[PDB]
């Protein structure tokens, strides 16, 4: 099918700062991927983002009833929906499972790669650190970055390039808002 | 701190519409337009909150009418296909005979139309697979997840096959133990 | 706790 496609998108956005203290609402309309008109609660009326949206800005701004409906959205819509799901969204805390296993940088060489798999945590903010004999190793660290599993859990791999010597102890240390003290897992050669 | 987005789209000539709520990049729920039902991303969500799906269907009707209006304004300028980037991964470290899940992450594409197939040893797999709706991005492209629970074994190889109008050939992303 | 949908607005014709 080579027929041309045409796409309309709308995004109603609620931005929260310090809980529901400061809230900002954006009513955004899109043609394909181009935003053409938006309502910013900081401004109080619609503004054309491109020339394609000027007829909507003028027309919608002439409807005083619609405008005050949008100007109250930070209360009637943003703050309301925040309170509806706060218990299982804002306060959702899942602690990660931390696995450590070796790998190879070259398929025939020796194990020169320590993988710290950090799986199933929420929210995404996390800090992973590598240590060798109680000393933090900041060189040779590669990661996948933060990976979103799409099911309200995150994961990440933090890998340390090193040549393990016998007797060395490596520990991967994880900090996450669901923990009250760092989570450490050791690996011995 | 936090961002909640009510994202909607309507697509011609496919006549596909969608409606969903996003929290910090995760889906809270979407509305099945056919069943006119609220579909919670996690079953727990449906026990603490509710949503009447009729409000979603009314918005989709307006978006349909607006799209015809905006198509005229643009002088019928169609969308440009943006092919996706596909990643295959497991949600936990892989152990033999220990059940796991394969995740196919399809990212940064538009329009939101895609044909996704799981393949085990080159053959299509349908048992136990699941998927998400099209998820919104801040650059206003889309992303999507497909899942395949599986028992890891050295006897099997897997591929996620993704076809998109922005791709010449189907995109195959491989995985093996 | 019921979620509220922010209504779409019909464009100018
Ligand atoms: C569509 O064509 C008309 C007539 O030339 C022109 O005035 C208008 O600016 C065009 N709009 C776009 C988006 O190309
Ligand atoms: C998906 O496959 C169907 C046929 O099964 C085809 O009509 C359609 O164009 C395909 N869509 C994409 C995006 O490749």
């Amino acid at each position: 099918d080579t027929r041309p496609r045409f796409l309309e998108q709308v995004k109603h956005e609620c931005h929260f700062f310090n809980g529901t203290e400061r809230v900002r609402f954006l009513d955004r309309y899109f043609y394909h991927q181009e935003e053409y008109v938006r309502f910013d609660s900081d401004v109080g009326e619609y503004r054309a983002v491109t020339e394609l949206g000027r007829p909507d800005a003028e027309y919608w701004n002439s409807q005083k009833d619609l405008l005050e409906q949008k100007r109250a959205a930070v209360d009637t819509y943003c703050r309301h929906n925040y309170g509806v799901g706060e218990s299982f969204t804002v306060q959702r805390r899942v602690y990660p499972e931390v696995t450590v296993y070796p790998a190879k940088t070259q398929p025939l060489q020796h194990h020169n790669l320590l993988v710290c798999s950090v799986n199933g945590f929420y929210p995404g903010s996390i800090e992973v650190r590598w240590f060798r004999n109680g000393q933090e190793e900041k060189t040779g660290v590669v990661s996948t970055g933060l990976i979103q599993n799409g099911d309200w859990t995150f994961q990440t791999l933090v890998m340390l390039e090193t040549v393990p010597r016998s007797g060395e102890v490596y520990t991967c240390q994880v900090e996450h808002p669901s923990l009250t003290s760092p989570l450490t897992v050791e690996w011995r050669a | 701190e936090h961002v909640i987005i009510q994202a909607e789209f309507y697509l011609n000539p496919d006549q596909s519409g969608e409606f969903m709520f996003d929290f910090d990049g995760d889906e809270i729920f979407h509305v099945d337009m056919a069943k006119k039902e609220t579909v919670w991303r996690l079953e727990e969500f449906g026990r603490f909150a509710s949503f009447e799906a009729q409000g979603a269907l009314a918005n989709i009707a307006v978006d349909k009418a607006n799209l015809e209006i905006m198509t005229k304004r643009s002088n019928y300028t169609p969308i440009t296909n943006v092919p996706p980037e596909v990643t295959v991964l497991t949600n936990s470290p892989v152990e033999l005979r220990e059940p796991n899940v394969l995740i196919c992450f399809i990212d940064k594409f538009t329009p939101p139309v895609v044909n996704v197939t799981w393949l085990r040893n080159g053959k299509p797999v349908t048992t136990g697979v699941s998927e998400t709706v099209f998820l919104p991005r801040e650059d206003h492209l889309f992303r999507k997840f497909h899942y395949l629970p599986f028992l890891p074994s050295t006897e099997d190889v897997y591929d996620c096959r993704v076809e998109h109008w922005g791709l010449d050939e189907p995109l195959l992303k491989h995985w093996e133990f | 706790g019921g979620y509220r949908a922010r209504p779409a607005k019909a464009a100018a014709t």
